[PDB]
Formats: C-alpha cells, structure tokens, sequence
DNA sequence: GTTATCCGCTCACAATGCCACACGCGCTGCTCGG
RNA sequence: ACUGCUCUUUAACAAUUUAUCAGAUCUGUGUGGGUGGCGUGUGGC
C-alpha cells in the first residue's frame, strides 16, 4: 500500500483501486467524488493517479540547474556576473554583498571569507553579504528590470566596440524579452519543486515483491531526504557550518534530479551507471520525443519475412492467412455480426478462435478492396512504404511484387518488412489514391 | 453517530452495524449534522421488515421532550411528578404542563431545579428550544389560563360545545401574550387542543353585559 | 488522519455557528450597534467571539488570537497565531439574509497553515489545510477549471467603507463587464473566497480589504488550485488589503485588463 | 530509541596545521573538513559551540520521552478497560505523561486520563 | 484487565447525583466490577457570578457536591453497559486510568 | 384562493424535489437544460391533470393554451440557471397564475433552503405560515440594492453602469445572488431593501413582483409608468426607497 | 596603462533504423524484531 | 493531664413584546467491473 504522505500515497495523488477508497469503506460508483475518513481519499478513477501532480515545499531556496549550466547561462547574463563566481558562491563556497551599503562596495561584488569577516567587523549593518541560492534570488528581485533594461540602451549608443556592444545587446535582447514576457527573474530560483505524477514513474512489480525502482523514485527520495533532514536541522538551533554544509547537499541533489548530467554524477547502489533524471527522460534517442512522441508504435501490424511470389499482379501482395486473421480480426467481428453467426462479441472471438469454415469466406471477403501498407525496415525514402492490395496465402511469408522489392532496395536475403492495415475510410482511400504501387 | 446527510433524511449508526435513518420530519429544520457528531433521539418506529432500513428516530415528535425530562428528572421516571401533557413547535417553543401527587413538591421549583438549570440543559441539549413548564389544572379554562404563561386573563368565557375559549389578555401584553406566531398562543391551542381566542380583555367581547350598560 | 490544530477550530466554528443560526431564528434577541460605514455590529458578535476564545483556550491556553473587536489578544506565545472573523457579512445577518460564515484560521511563523469557513444556513463546512488541500462537506475542491475570461462569473465587493476608489471600481466593473458574463455581490469575503475555492464563481476581486477577512479563504483558494495577489500582481494583498484571486488563467487575464483601468493609489 | 543531533557529521578540538589536517583527513572513511574553503578550514563558533554544549547537558540530564501528541488530534486506545475506543486529546501531560483524552463515554464527550502505553497512532 | 477506572463527579444537584451513582454502581454490579466506595467527598463551596446585564448601582454562590466512584474489574459489561446509558447533563464525569 | 395555491405548491414541491434530485450528479452545459425541460414537463403534467383547461406560459414553450385561455400560467421551472450550472446553490422555481390580465397566484420556491413564498392579491404574501412586511428603510441611506447586470442586454451596459455608479455613491451596498425570482422574494421580505434590474423577461418577475407588492411594497419600471410588464425594466420595493431610488436614476437613464 | 583584440583552453553536445534474444536489476552494517 | 457542649425542621423559578385565532414517498441486484520499467550485451538485416 503506498505510504501516506509518500512518494505513492494515495490521499495526495489518488485511489489505487479504480473507484474504491484505500481504507476499503467506499467501494460504489454511488460515492463517485466524496473522500474517505478513514484514510482520506477521493474516490474515483484510477486513471487520475496518471495526471496529478505533487510539490515539495524545499526548506530552502535552490537553484535551477538548467539556468545555471545552459551555455549561455541564463542567470549570468542576467545579472552580469561571471558564471564561475556565480556557481562559487551557489555552492556554499563564497559570499555576495548585496544592495551596495556605506562601504565601498558594490551590490554585484563577491566575498571569500576573510574579506567578509572584515568587512563585518568594519561593518555591522548596512552591508548584507548574504550566502547560497537565496541570496540570488535576493540579488534577482531586488533588481529592477526595465531600469537596468532603458540604462543599457541609452548606454549602447554611447561606447565602442563592437564586441561590448554585440554582448550589451544580447542583454538587452534578454531582458527586454523577459520583461516583454510576464516572467519575473526570482522564479528562476526553485522555492517549491513539483513532483511528477506517480503513474509516470510507475514502480513496477516482479514475480515476488522484487519492485524495481524506476530511477525518478529514487533521485525523489533523495531530495525529499535532504529537504526532511535540512529542516529538522534548521529547528534544532542551526549549527550554523551544518546547515550550511547541508543547503548545499540539497541543492546539489535538486540539481541532480533535473539533470544527474552537471555536477558530477548520481549512482544507484552497486550498479555503476547514472541515473535517468528528468530531462534525461526529454533528450535523445530515448527522450519523449524521439521514442515516443516523434516515432510512436502502432498497435494494429505487424511483420514477417518477404518471399518472392512472382505471379501477383503489380497492385497485389501476398499476405499469410494467419497474419490477415490477427490483424482484420474487428473487421471480422463486424461482418460475424451482420451475418448474424455470431450475435454476441465473445461468441465471434470463440468463432474465430476455432476458425470454422464460415470465417475464411468472411476474411476473403472483408479485405476484396481493403487496402494495407508495406514497409521495409529502413526507409530511406518515400517509397519505402507502400500500398498493396493484399491476397491470401499460406505459410507465413510476405510475397511482394519483384519490380517493387527492386524499388524498397529490398533483397530476398531474409530482409523483413512491415505491414499495415488503414482501418479508417479516409485513409482505405487515401492509400488506394497516393501509395498504391501504380501510383508511385 | 452519524454516516451520512441527506435534504430528505439522514443515516445514523448504533454501534455493532446497527444502522437507523431518522427522516426529514424527524429533525430540527435548523439542526446542522456532520459525519462524526453523537446525535440523541427517541426510537419512535420499527420496521422489522422494511426492504432497506428499519429503525426510526425523531427529535421533534412531542414524545422526546418526555424521554428527555424522564432522562433529566430524577422525580420522573418514578412518576412522582407525572408528565400529563406537552404540546411543541419544532426547535422553537415548546410547552409542558405536569401533574403531581405528592403536596410538598414544587414543579416549578423541582422540574426547574436551580435558578434555571434542568429545563435549561434539556434546551440547549435541544439545540435551543425555548420551554415553558407550567401546572396542569384539571380545569380547561383555568388550564388554558396557566397554559399562555407569561400572560393574565381577566375574561374568561369558556364553551365546551364549540371546544371555544375567549382567554384574552389585559390590553398592552398582547404583543408579549401572542407572542410571535402566535407561538405562545398556538402552543395552547394544542396544550388543551381547544379553538380558544385572545383579542379583548375590557371592551368588545361582552356584547350582551357590555351593550347593555 | 486530520490536522490536529484544525480539528480544534473546526469544532469551535461549529459552535460559533451553532451560536450563530440559534440567534438568527430570533429577530428580537439581535441588539446591534453602529460602529462604521452602513452596518452594524450586534451582541451575537462578541458571544461568538467569547465562544470562541473560550473553546480555543480550552485546548490552547497560550496561542495568540486576532479578531476585529479585541485587535491582537497576546498569548503567552506569538509565533501561533488564531485569526478569527465570528461573522463575515453582519450587514447580511442584520437584515436575516441567509448568506455569511464564520471563519477561522491559524498562521504559523506568518504562515497560514489550516482554515474553515462555515455557513450554517446552508450547513456548508469549507475546511482547508496546507499541503493537503481543502474540501467541501468532504468533497475536494479544484476552482472553476475556467481558461479565460469568457463566460465566467466575478465575485466582488463595494468599498462601503472606503467609497473614493468607487469611481476607479465602477470603471474596474465597467471595463470587466466589456468581457465577463456576470458579477456577484454576497457582502462575505470568506464566501466569496470560499466559492472561488468551490469553483462556484470563475474569480473574485476586492479593493481594501480587512485582514482577518481573507485570511482564511486565501488558503483555501490556494490549497484549491487558485492563487491571489494584489492589483500589481505582488505578494503586499496582506497589507493593501487589495485582494484578486482564482484559478491562474483567469487572474492573469484579470490583471492585464485592469492594468490600465487602475489608479496609481492602489499599485 | 537512539537519535543524533545532526547526522553524517563528527565535531572535533583540533588545532589548525597542515600536519593536523592530514591527520584528521587520514583516517579510514571521512569525507573533508566542513566549513570555509577546501584546503583551509573554518572553525565552528564558539556562540554554536556553547549552544550545542548547552544541548548535550540538557540531553545528557533528562532522558526525555518524545514523540509527543499534539492538543486536538483524534486517535485510537489499545488500553485493556477501553480496547478500540477513539477519541481527541483533549489536554497534552509530559511529566504525568497520561494523555488527558476526551471520548464518547455514555454518550457526551468525557475526559479521561489514559497514559502514553494506551495511545494509538498520533 | 487494569483497574483503576475512577470517576469524579461534579454536581451542583442533588437527587440525580444520588440516582446517577446507584445506577452506576447498579451498572457495575450487573457486569460484576469490584466496585469501589462512592465516598461522598465534603461538599466544597463555590462563590459563583452573574456574567449578564447586572443589577443597577443572583447565582453567586453554590455547593458543589462531589462523588468519587471507582471501577476496578473492567470487563466487557463495565464499559458497554456504561457507554450505552448515558447520563443527564449538569454533571462533570472527568474520569481518570492510572 | 385555497385551491389554486395548493395546487401551486404542490407543483413547486414536485419541481424542487426534482431539481434537488438532479443537483447531484457532478459534471464538470446542455443536461442543465435537460433537467429544466424535465422539472417543466412534470410541471405541465401537474397543470394538465389538475384544471386542464387554463393555459401555460413558460420561456421555452413559449405559450401553450387550452380552452380557458382567461387563465395564463406563468412558470419558470428555473431561474437564475447559471448558479445551478456551476453547481452555485441560489436558484428557485416561479410559478404564477394570472386571471382576467392581471396576476392572482405566485409562488417562489428555493428547493435548497426550503423557502416557500406564496401570494394571492388582497389577502397577501405568506412564507411558510409568515407575513412578509417588507422593509422599513424610508429612504437611501445605509440600504442595501439586489442589483442586476444586465448580462442579456448588453446595449444598455455603460448606462447601468453610470446608474448603478451614482447608486453607490448615493446608497450603501450592492447584493446579486444571479436570481431575479429570488431576489424580488428577499426584497419581498424585508431581506434587501430595494431592488431594481434591467431587460427582464414576464416569465421572470410574474411572481416576485407580486410577491413585493403585496409586502407593502411596489414595481414600476424606471419612469414610473407601467409598462414594465414588457420592456424589461423593473424597479421594487416598499415606496420610500422606490421614490428615492428614483429620484437619483431618473436623470441618467435613456428609456 | 588601459582598452579593445585575438588565440589557444576547456567544456557541452551530436553518434541510422528496426527486429529479436539474453542477462541483471544494492546494500549493509545500523535498525526493528522477537 | 486540659480542643469537642444542638447550628432548630431538604431544592426557592426558567421560558416574556404584532398578531395568532392555531392554520404529496416505506419495491430489486437486468448488465460489465469484482507480467512490466530500465540498463547492458549479443546477433541479424
Ligand atoms: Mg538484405
Ligand atoms: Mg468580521
Ligand atoms: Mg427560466
Ligand atoms: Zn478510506
């Protein structure tokens, strides 16, 4: 069961039984939408575990490792600091004076140590060297952004050369394009990290209880361990070095869970790889968009290997018997019904299963015109799919016309090809007019 | 404790799965119930072969303030002060005239208690009900004289075959005697069940006395 | 479970309003008096305060307290503070119409963390705690699911006490109503942020309003998906009193059209 | 039950040499120091230094029971006399440690006094 | 079980107090508890108030009559039985176990 | 008078039972009107079995007569739908009989509350067994408006808006629940002190207005004619505040 | 000297598609437990 | 050994200012509901 207020728990994301409270009191669609007392759930559809979302309120201000770390950084040129510095004093390793007091100092300027602790024992007040992630967000929105934003402008028409300007007008494009947008530069400094819905990062069982933790979980449980500790500490009296030590663990392991790529890296136990972090489920050749958005598979194919069958006509293709009965199976399903010989949906699913003599006729039926789409594996160009018109055969090979096996540069050197069946009627038609072989 | 609310009724529970429902009627119109709360009442109706449920509690027939009183009053319960009669008006106003058999008992002074303190806690247990307990007279017009309490009638014309009774208050208390909608009147209306009338205490209402001097 | 702390107020609203509706069947025992701008405050007010001072100290003999009439009571702590209204909405409850709440909310370090607003007539109960959300008689609360501000209903209220902004406020409606579909106008902060919450009206705004008169509800709003802030889109409501609030689309488009139509007295 | 101040830390007296650095940086399984730059440290305070000496007198006195329960919490009895009640804290005890609890007994509320070993979860 | 179920009782009534502790100690005998000493305690004064409109320039005082009860021998009828009937109001029943 | 109203009542009972019932299936534009042609259609059945003969007159079915065509029921089996759209709980049933052209029986009946409001001419208004004596206010101060936006006439929005700006700056307070029916009720009843709304609609008002007029009050439209039976423009409440709500309004208006 | 200029220094960031198969997927001494 | 010596006959009350004439419904259980994520390697084309 997921542990309440946990990664999982129910009463924050929802119930795990689809419409069933977690405690078991409410188990009837006649309560869809009121929450348990027992255990404090909403009863509904499971299916919303996959959209809500959670957040963890960070006991202390963090950076966002993708502004800090994306060439050109984000926050440098918003503030006209040099990313080094910047990432010193992030990392509890420097300081920053802020809002230029008396003393000669100016409200960008950085500190190590012993200049701040000189500058404290020369100044008490009106000189705030503040420390970490907040002290940026500090610096952030204490700034003014069209003031900086018109001073750059009546400045660039003023000094010489190029080079200052050709930077000076990339910042000014920054911050004119951000004051343009209702961004606001301290949300560029996390204070709240949401949490992606558990169903997205689905703890998938094994045959025992071997549950294999999807790496998100993990990088989570991390965080949320450094944010817990962090304000235990902060409650009991600060040790002031320890918290310091610990907001930067914690900002260290925040930016490994937006990008485990900067900063080193972030192991699973004993198995010496890094783990999958968010963006690393956005970027490459396994990020949602090349694997799933992009490319996506299709539920409704399938594929074999391709013999030749030379005596189909051009437009014709040969097609397994067992192939065509898995794919057009609703088709087929649709025609048992109107023929009546099979009046209930299971009786036409046990017809077919048993394949009695009426279903062959009903296939050679269904498909007389129903296009279908050939594929070879790689597709170089648009001929590499095509439309055929399939016919009946046995075995389990694809034949295919030998002039269009010349034209997908496919040899019969065991090379497979994919098939495809258009189910809608706009695209039976779109295949029959386009991507039929006598068109191409 | 309660399961769950309804406008038509509500579901109460007993412990050990017993489940009631107490109706619409059954409860103050006022009354605000949650999921948690220890509700009271009295067991008015059964129904042992209902198709769904069965048990039947009410806080607003007149027969709960008689079990609440018998539950309050250690004199009741013992019948030493009989409860003769209550009439009610839901969560609002709700007359009671007792007997007693015994002559050194005092049922204002008793069934009171303290400065106020019995008839006071078995209203706020109520849910702030306004009571008025006053002596049952074994006469309908010194009955009914007792019943508009506070209030005084100097004309008393009494009628058994029209269950008429002019019991009308000295001119000036009307507004207090009344009462509004006629609460402390209605309540008597029902306390002795008889048609009464209240408009004229001095003028008016002797037509025959009257007109003739 | 349930939010300890909440437990206790919501137990002690429900006394307040239990006080509240056994006064109100009763246009005789209201004894008001008038303390501002066309309304008055009664004796049910300070009886549901004391009730609920009392039922508070029971459970919490040291917490700090703020309402209308006693200001700040200082308990023997300042970082648990108890901001109570015992009545949103008097003008309404003068009159008998059956529309206010009682509210009550507690902030800790500046932060508010539970809140419940209760209206007895309609046996409503708006409970919200931080982090877990808010609900309805039990039921969640998500805010008008509203993306723009077409056909959406505004919850607002008139500066009776304040009345200069009026003009700069008739404007304000003025140029909303050039794209909202209606207005309401219940005379109960609370509410009105409460049926925000409730995702009954699509928005609500307000010009200077009283700080134990959203404290509550703000949490609410948040806790439902909503958020608020001021007429400039700052965190400063809490002072100014200038209070926008509702789901985040219908608050952004909110503040780009009364960027202009506002004055410069109330960014 | 055992808790730490602060986890994955050690507090030492050293003094401040490379030789002492080495040495303390020279043992089995340690990290680097905590504190100013890597490669010069930093000392903790001597206002922390007397705080957390403060904490660990006040912690060495009075072995405390905590995990405490908060006023107006709900919460089960696993006492023998009241086996599955459930009732709210009505007044939180340390000392006496008993848990002043209010409970539906014969039907209002009643308080009762029902120690730390009769108190379910919360 | 454990033993000590002792029940204080406040009152500014007399009769029900007198009715309340003999059904109580009815109740505890129909279970079979070790009923201890109700022990009426000494009646302790009270200077009560008036927190109303007051006089022009009253509950004031009161007895608080006092039992003591105890329960020792807690099986299942103690508690059922006593949770069942419940008990009029003006009546303080702070018990304690410990 | 008996007759006629108990009719009526049990009409609205029915009515609100069903628009309680159906108040409880959560969706989150058309079922809305769904349960309203519903609640209109046992409507229809209650005035079929019962006196047959009259006629009906709703905002959907536009007019449906019979043979005693002397007798025109009014009934909106909703009003303000928009709240029972969002789920907003303020919203009642108006059912009105009116005889030889003019107004005989109304009822009001929010099914939420339970509030029942009913009014035959002369005799007057009842709620629930109460008399509705209107309110005492003598004039505009310290008063309350049930004021209207215009959000179906939307031509006359900049006039309303100057209208109800010199209201505010003359009166105290504004109150809209989104309901015409039920406000005219709570002006009706001493609830709010006035009350005045723009381009309503006969099957609207035809019980509050007389719900109002019979709690010592009055309706007029905003030149004191009355004429606002059609054009839509109604002004209510006990005649102090009437008059010196008019008083202020007349000289900005532009009908 | 300084101000702008330029050239080597270091780091981020890409590596065809499918298919199939196979294998594996923390731990560990501290902590909860009798 | 050395305070103690009748106090005089069981409770001492709340409800309370327009307005009244007391003024349709106790039916179910038809119906469905009741291996996989990643990594790596290997090959193939
Ligand atoms: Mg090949
Ligand atoms: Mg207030
Ligand atoms: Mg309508
Ligand atoms: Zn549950």
């Amino acid at each position: 069961k997921p542990e309440r207020d946990g990664l999982f728990c129910a009463r924050i994301f929802g119930p795990v039984k689809d419409y069933e409270c977690l405690c078991g009191k409410y188990k009837r669609l006649k309560h869809r939408g009121v929450i348990c007392e027992k255990c404090g759930v909403e009863v509904t559809q499971t299916k919303v575990r996959r959209e809500r979302m959670g957040h963890i309120e960070l006991a202390s201000p963090t950076a966002h490792i993708w502004f800090l770390k994306s060439l050109p950084s984000r926050i440098g040129l918003l503030l006209d600091m040099p990313l080094r510095d910047i990432e010193r004093v992030l990392y509890f390793e420097s300081y920053v004076v802020i809002e230029g007091g008396m003393t000669n100092l100016e409200r960008q300027q950085i500190l190590t140590e012993e200049q701040y602790l000189d500058a404290l024992e020369e100044f008490g007040d009106e000189f705030d060297a503040k420390m970490g992630a907040e002290a940026i967000q500090a610096l952030l929105k204490s700034m003014d952004l069209e003031q900086e934003c018109e001073q750059l402008r009546e400045e660039l028409n003023e000094t010489n050369s190029e080079t200052k300007r050709k930077k000076l007008t990339k910042r000014i494009k920054l911050l004119e394009a951000f004051v343009q947008s209702g961004n606001k530069p301290e949300w560029m400094i996390l204070t709240v990290l949401p949490v992606l819905p558990p169903d997205l990062r689905p703890l998938v069982p094994l045959d025992g209880g071997r549950f294999a933790t999807s790496d998100l979980n993990d990088l989570y449980r991390r965080v949320i361990n450094r944010n817990n500790r962090l304000k235990r500490l902060l409650d009991l009296a600060a040790p002031d070095i320890i918290v310091r030590n610990e907001k930067r663990m914690l900002q260290e392991a925040v930016d490994a869970l937006l990008d485990n790529g900067r900063r080193g890296r972030a192991i699973t136990g004993s198995n010496k790889r890094p783990l999958k972090s968010l963006a690393d489920m956005i970027k490459g050749k396994q990020g949602r968009f090349r694997q799933n958005l992009l490319g996506k598979r299709v539920d409704y194919s399938g594929r074999s290997v391709i013999t030749v069958g030379p005596y189909l006509r051009l437009h014709q293709c040969g097609l397994p018997k067992k192939m065509a009965l898995e794919l057009f199976k609703p088709f087929i399903y649709g025609k048992l019904e109107l023929r009546g010989l099979a009046t209930t949906i299971k009786a036409a699913k046990k017809m077919v299963e048993r394949e009695e003599a009426v279903v062959w006729d009903i296939l050679d039926e269904v498909i007389r015109e129903h296009p279908v789409l050939l594929n070879r594996a790689p597709t170089l160009h648009r001929l590499g799919i095509q439309a055929f018109e399939p016919v009946l055969i046995e075995g389990k090979a694809i034949q295919l016309h030998p002039l269009v096996c010349a034209a997908y540069n496919a040899d019969f050197d065991g090379d497979q090809m994919a098939v495809h069946v258009p189910l809608t009627l706009e695209a039976q038609l779109e295949a029959r007019a386009l991507m039929m072989s006598t068109n191409n | 404790v309660v399961k769950k609310v309804n406008r038509d009724n509500i579901s109460l529970d007993l412990g050990n799965n017993a489940e009631a429902v107490i109706l619409r009627e059954d409860m103050l119109p006022r009354e605000n119930f949650r999921p948690g709360d220890r509700v009271r009442g009295v067991l008015y109706s059964v129904r042992p072969e209902a198709r769904g449920a069965q048990l039947f509690v009410t806080r607003s027939k007149p027969e709960m303030l008689i079990e609440l009183f018998r539950i309050e009053v250690p004199e009741i319960g013992e019948e030493v002060i009989e409860i003769k009669a209550a009439a009610r008006d839901p969560g609002s106003r709700a007359k009671i005239a007792v007997k007693t058999n015994d002559k050194r008992i005092d049922p204002v002074g008793a069934c009171v208690g303290m400065r106020g303190a019995r008839v006071q806690a078995v209203s706020t247990e109520l849910g702030g009900e306004r009571i008025d307990i006053v002596l049952w007279d074994d006469n309908p017009a010194q009955f009914v004289i007792n019943a508009m309490a506070p209030a005084d009638v100097a004309s008393i014309v009494v009628d058994e075959d029209k269950h008429t009774m002019d019991i009308a208050v000295e001119a000036g208390n009307l507004a207090q005697a009344i009462g509004r909608n006629g609460q402390n009147v209605r309540l008597a209306s029902q306390l002795s069940g008889w048609e009464l009338n209240v408009m004229t205490v001095d003028d008016l209402q002797a037509k025959h006395q009257a007109e003739a001097h | 479970a349930m939010h300890p702390m909440l437990n206790i107020a919501v137990r002690a609203a429900r006394k307040a309003g239990n006080l509240i509706a056994k006064n109100y069947e009763t246009p005789d025992a209201v004894e008001a008096s008038q303390k501002g701008s066309n309304d008055f405050v009664t004796n049910v007010d300070k009886a549901a305060e004391a009730v609920i001072i009392d039922t508070i100290r029971k459970s919490y003999p040291q917490h700090t307290i703020i309402t209308e009439e006693s200001g700040e009571l200082e308990g023997t702590d300042q970082d648990v503070q108890w901001v109570i209204d015992p009545l949103d909405g008097t003008t309404n409850f003068i009159k008998r119409l059956p529309h206010f709440a009682v509210s009550i909310a507690v902030r800790i370090k500046g932060r508010t963390e539970v809140a419940v607003v209760y209206d007895p007539m309609r046996n409503e109960l708006f409970t919200a705690t931080r982090g877990q959300g808010a609900q309805l008689n039990g039921y969640r609360l998500r805010g008008s699911t509203a993306r723009d501000l077409d056909g959406t209903i505004l919850a607002t209220g008139f500066p009776f006490k304040a009345k200069q902004y009026a003009t700069t406020y008739i404007n304000i409606v003025g140029k909303l109503f050039n794209e909202c579909a209606d207005f309401r106008r219940t005379g109960s902060a609370a509410l009105d942020l409460a049926y925000v919450a409730a995702g009954r009206v699509d928005g609500f705004f307000e010009i200077g309003l009283r700080p134990w008169d959203f404290a509550a509800g703000e949490l609410l709003v948040r806790e439902a998906g909503g958020i608020v802030s001021d007429f400039t889109g700052g965190h400063n409501y809490m002072l100014t009193g200038n209070i926008v609030a509702g789901n985040p689309r219908v608050v952004k488009a909110m503040l780009a059209n009364m960027r202009d139509e506002l004055s410069d007295a109330l960014k | 039950s055992e808790r730490k101040f602060f986890p994955g830390y050690v507090l030492v007296q050293m003094v401040m040499n490379d030789a002492s650095w080495h040495l303390v940086r020279s043992v089995p399984r340690v990290m680097g120091f905590i504190g100013g730059t890597s490669d010069r440290p930093a000392p903790i305070s001597d206002k922390e230094v007397d705080a957390i000496m403060n904490r660990l007198q006040q912690v060495g006195d009075k072995p405390r029971p905590k995990t405490l329960f908060e006023p107006g919490e709900m919460v089960r009895v696993n006492d023998g006399p009241f086996a599955d009640f459930n009732g709210v804290v009505e007044e939180v005890d340390y000392e006496k440690s008993r848990l002043k609890v209010s409970v539906s007994i014969f039907g209002r509320a009643t308080p009762v006094e029902l120690d730390f070993s009769q108190v379910e979860k919360a | 079980q454990n033993q000590r179920i002792r029940i204080r009782l406040k009152a500014f009534d007399h009769r029900l107090i007198d009715q309340a502790t003999a059904e109580i100690v009815e109740t505890a005998k129909r279970t079979g508890a070790q009923v201890r000493g109700p022990i009426p305690l000494p009646t302790r004064k009270e200077r009560f108030t008036v927190l109303i409109s007051p006089h022009v320039n009253d509950q004031y005082e009161i007895r608080t009559h006092l039992r003591l009860v105890d329960i020792v021998e807690p099986t299942e009828k103690t508690v059922d039985a006593l949770m069942r009937l419940d008990l009029a109001a003006g009546v303080d029943v702070q018990i304690s176990l410990g």
